[PDB]
C-alpha cells in the first residue's frame, strides 16, 4: 500500500498487510531467484 | 519513594526482536530474552 497508483487486480487474492521487513524477505526470495535463474555467483544488489 | 528511585537507576542494554510467525499479533518483531519460557513475558506484552 503506497501513496503512488499501480494497478492490482488480483486483489481479490488473499494477502494480509505485511510488513516492510516481510516485502524485504519476499523480495529476498525473488533475488536469490533472479541470480539463480542468471546463474550469477556474485551478490546482486545485497545493498538493496 | 526515594528507595524506588534508588532501585530503578538502571540502564537497559538493548535486546533482540522476532517477527510473530502467528496471526494472534501482526507479526510484530518481539524482544526475545536469552532462554526459554520468555513466551509467558510475550503473552503478557501481547495479550492479543
Amino acid at each position: 500500500e503506497t501513496q503512488y497508483p499501480v494497478d492490482r487486480y488480483l486483489d481479490w487474492i488473499p494477502s494480509l498487510r505485511a510488513s516492510a521487513a516481510t516485502a524485504a524477505t519476499f523480495a529476498e526470495w525473488v533475488n536469490t531467484s533472479m541470480k539463480t535463474a542468471f546463474d550469477l555467483s556474485d551478490m546482486l544488489l545485497e545493498p538493496l | 519513594l526515594l528507595e524506588f528511585v534508588l532501585d530503578n537507576l538502571y540502564l537497559n542494554r538493548h535486546t533482540g526482536f522476532s517477527q510473530d510467525h502467528t496471526p494472534f499479533t501482526e507479526g510484530a518483531n518481539l524482544r526475545s530474552l536469552p532462554g526459554p519460557d520468555a513466551e509467558k513475558w510475550y503473552s503478557i506484552m501481547y495479550p492479543t
